[PDB]
RNA sequence: AAUUAUAUAACUUAUCUAUUUUAUAGUAUAAGUUUGAAAUUUCGGUUGGGGUGACCUCGGAGAAAAUCCUCCGAAUGAUUAUAACCUAGACUUACAAGUCAAAGUAAAAAUAUCUUUGACCCAGAUA
RNA sequence: CCGCCUGUUUACCAAAAACAUCACCUCUAGCAUUACAAGUAUUAGAGGCACUGCCUGCCCAGUGAUCACUUGUUCCUAGGGACUAGCAUGACGGCUAAACGAGGGUCCAACUGU
RNA sequence: GAGCUACCUAAAAACAAUUUUAUGAAUCAACUCGUCUAUGUGGCAAAAUAGUGAGAAGAUUUUUAGGUAGAGGUGAAAAGCCU
């Protein structure tokens, strides 16, 4: 099974995007483009949306 | 008392005119039933001595049931109207 | 004499509130379709029923009526209600899985004669396993724990 | 309007009662009830860490105790405790596989010898492969499955447990073709081969309503099972090299699907193709595993395992066949 | 079968009286809960007519652009160094939905490969 | 053969083996000024069902034997008490029974333009 | 709308002869019903006529006036009857 989760930007902005990960693995963290800051920054998982 | 409210809007009628109602305007919902409200007290001025309440001329706040069934009906008390207050206070001052 | 036994077993019958007594009686009548005479029989025979709350007595009766296929008279004669649900399920389910018990069909017939209810419940567990089921004591203990797990999952 | 499960129950009662006599009540109860799982470590990353953790919980490996390349942890006699779900390891592989311990008997008694090549004729997701891969220290291997989706399911299992490097070696190859047709393609190819014919899966048949062989529509399929089982067994018998070993395994209890299937394979092999298959006794193996397994020796061929409440690890039937030429 | 159901029958909480030192009695009514006498409404499609079966959407292979023709699969999963915004010109198509993409700008030092679902209304979640 | 019998029914295609019926059985109810009823458990209402006799009658707790253990059901903590001696099975068949019928069949005699 | 029909209330009425007995007995008129066959089929008749049949002192038949009304009434249940 897999779960849809919400990755939140740690730049101080509220920008977020949804990604997929299997429920077995650990919480995700990633680098992604933040439009409001116009730079690549870290996105850290904060909440779970749904199970798919 | 039961207070009700329409489900359906009634279009405005005008200044001197009355709205024309339809069969859908007869559907109601209950906003409140007054009997379930918290009870109030009644203000009275005693006219004769009575146990555990007072002697004479002293305003007392009593449950509505007691005031209407015992004090007023038996003549032991009078309504705390402005005139009744004025007469009793003057007698107390002169005494 | 009926009062004497009731008073000894259930001293609180007088103390109990009106509501509690009525519910036990009402369940026996409206939901269990017991006759007037049987109701007096059950109360006298097993006074503890009054203490038992409703929605548990109804389940116990329906368990026998539907799952075990017993009739009104059989329940009254054997004092079925006296026994606890845990004992009923532990023993009956064990026999059913073994194939030694059969729910009566729609026609009312059974291919194999079912064991007598007294043998199932009234007798001791050691005799019940040794004679009625011809099983081992250890197996029953394992089954009881397994049944407990299933109820927890349920 | 009998359900599929009821048909399975009815058929078992009429036949199993006669075959097993007074043991039918004991077998019947141990099927409808809960099953016991046995944890199998992944070796690799989980060789040390998880095994110590499981031992601290008092779960004891039966294979290790009996010996006193495969170690499978099982609970104490009559213990109802479960196993915690498998957890993801640091190195990137799953900690352990939980499976029916008796399902591993065909592997343990296959007489593995180093420097060999093995084939799995019909192992859909079966751990019988994953466990074999652990045993396949120095062995190239192959896998074939009739189905398509079930084949992919195996590959996913391989990812989680088998490290890629090993998979990169030709030892891991995925194929999905008819087993009987496979016999012509690769005759006398592998020294050791395991043939697990599709069986009635009695335990699953009663429990599972969906896709049950006992459904009315699948009656023709059910009736023809023994013939198809013989065909698959014969094909594997041809494929195994001269002097090779093959094992016939089934989940069912029916005498028809166990002894007749193997006897036909031997008879068909014996006459038409001028080959001789000589059975290898597993009696000593039976005694060693007495503590953790329950069985009865009536069957002429194979070591049938039955479900008992004390040790509810059945039912497994596995027969060993060695091709002398 | 779905939707209701102060027909009765029970209770419970208020309200109104009695008492009682909190307390048990009752009850021209309101709000709940339990029973159900009744009330309104309906009976998908293709498979001769039945009887058991099935089948209804999307993709792949044969017949070869027909079929109730012959078969297999799908309502995902794995790995991802994380794949922005903006915009000529086209495919596909009754409608709706679905594909591909130059230049420009921006992050970095350009595309993630495997290869398949669901409109509108109406309710959510947070910032 | 069916139904016990006299009775009843589809006005206008069915009169019967259907319905009712004496007999027998189950369920509900402790009571007054408009039915039941100016009545009160040998009473009233609701329902089922041929009668009659005749075989088949078994969920009383088991063994000892009015007595002891073993059970069971409960509590108080594996110990300690309490309760189970003011009672005591049941479920079918073949029966018919003379009489009776504008009921459905089989047969003999007589009779006749069938 | 119960002047037909279903059931009920009140007040009235009819029943020969013969054999049994002492009666939901018997033979068979009056009277009530309608088994079977033929005729008739825009018929004498929107259910009849001619024969032949069942009951006939009873749960019998008949007259007069009153009652129950359609989400209903009545029913020795034919889903019968209510112009
Ligand atoms: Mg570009
Ligand atoms: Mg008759
Ligand atoms: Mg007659
Ligand atoms: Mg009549
Ligand atoms: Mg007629
Ligand atoms: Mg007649
Ligand atoms: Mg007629
Ligand atoms: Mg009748
Ligand atoms: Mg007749
Ligand atoms: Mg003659
Ligand atoms: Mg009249
Ligand atoms: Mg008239
Ligand atoms: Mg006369
Ligand atoms: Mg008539
Ligand atoms: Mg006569
Ligand atoms: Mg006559
Ligand atoms: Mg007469
Ligand atoms: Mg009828
Ligand atoms: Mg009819
Ligand atoms: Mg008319």
């Amino acid at each position: 099974k897999t779960i849809l989760v919400k990755l939140v930007s740690q730049a101080g902005t509220g920008f977020s995007f949804n990604h997929k990960r299997s429920r077995l693995r650990e919480k995700l963290s990633l680098l992604h483009y933040d439009p409001i800051v116009n730079k690549k920054v870290l996105f850290v998982e904060q909440k779970k949306i749904r199970s798919l | 008392t039961v207070i009700v409210e329409r489900w359906w809007k009634v279009p405005l009628a005008g200044e001197g005119r009355k709205p024309h109602l339809h069969r859908r305007h007869r559907v109601y919902k209950l906003v409140e039933d007054t009997k379930h409200r918290p009870k109030d007290n009644l203000e009275l001025i005693l006219t004769q001595s009575v146990d555990e309440i007072g002697v004479r001329g002293d305003l007392v706040s009593v449950k509505k049931s007691v005031g209407r069934n015992k004090l007023l009906s038996q003549g032991l008390a009078v309504y705390a109207s402005p005139e009744n207050r004025k007469l009793f206070e003057e007698e107390k001052s002169l005494r | 004499g009926k009062l004497k036994r009731v008073l000894s077993v259930c001293p609180e019958v007088f103390t109990m509130h009106q509501r509690d007594i009525d519910r036990v009686v009402k369940v026996l009548r409206e939901k269990c379709l017991f006759t007037a005479q049987h109701i007096t029989d059950v109360l006298h025979r097993c006074p503890t029923v009054l203490q038992e709350d409703p929605n548990e007595l109804e389940y116990k009766f329906q368990y026998a009526y539907f799952r075990m296929g017993l009739t009104h008279l059989d329940i009254v004669r054997t004092n079925f209600l006296q026994y606890s649900i845990t004992k009923i399920k532990q023993r009956h389910i064990y026999l059913e899985r073994l194939g030694r018990y059969q729910t009566p069909d729609k026609k009312g017939q059974t291919q194999i004669p079912n064991p007598s209810l007294r043998n199932i419940l009234r007798v001791s567990e050691a005799e019940f396993l040794a004679r009625t089921a011809c099983s081992s004591v250890e197996e029953f203990q394992v089954f009881k724990k397994l049944l407990d797990q299933e109820e927890e999952e349920e | 309007q009998f359900t599929a499960s009821r048909l399975a129950l009815q058929n078992f009662d009429m036949t199993y009662s006669v075959q097993f006599g007074d043991l039918w009540p004991s077998i019947r109860v141990s099927l409808l009830s809960e099953q016991k799982y046995g944890a199998l470590v992944n070796n690799f990353a989980a060789w040390d860490s998880v095994s110590a953790k499981l031992e601290q919980l008092s779960a004891k490996d039966f294979v290790s105790e009996a010996i006193s390349n495969l170690r499978c942890f099982t609970f104490s006699r009559g213990d109802v405790s479960r196993f915690p779900p498998a957890r993801l390891g640091s190195l990137g592989l799953m900690d352990y596989y939980l499976m029916d311990a008796a399902s591993l008997l065909p592997v343990l008694a296959l007489g593995l010898q180093h420097g060999d090549t093995v084939l799995d004729l019909c192992a859909a997701p079966g751990g019988k492969t994953l466990a074999l891969l652990q045993t396949g220290c120095c062995r190239n291997l192959a896998a074939n499955d009739l189905s398509t989706s079930r084949t992919g399911r195996l590959q996913k299992v391989l990812h989680s447990y088998v490290p890629q490097d090993i998979r990169e070696g030709n030892q891991v190859r995925v194929t999905s073709w008819d087993g009987r047709k496979w016999g012509e393609l690769e005759g006398d190819t592998y020294d050791r081969v395991l043939v697990d014919v599709p069986c009635t899966t009695d335990r699953h048949s009663l429990h599972e309503e969906e896709n049950n062989i006992f459904q009315r529509s699948r009656k023709k399929e059910r009736q023809m099972l023994p013939m198809l089982q013989v065909q698959l067994l014969a094909a594997g018998l041809l494929a195994t090299k001269p002097g090779g070993h093959v094992v016939y395994s089934t989940c069912s209890l029916s005498h028809l699907q166990n002894e007749y299937v193997v006897q036909g394979a031997i008879e068909l092999l014996a006459n038409q193709y001028n080959i001789k298959v000589q059975v290898e006794d597993l009696s000593h193996f039976r005694k060693l595993f007495m503590d953790t397994f329950c069985f009865f020796p009536s069957c002429q061929v194979g070591e049938l395992v039955i479900p008992n409440l004390m040790v509810n690890f059945g039912p497994m039937y596995f027969c060993k066949l060695h091709r002398l030429p």
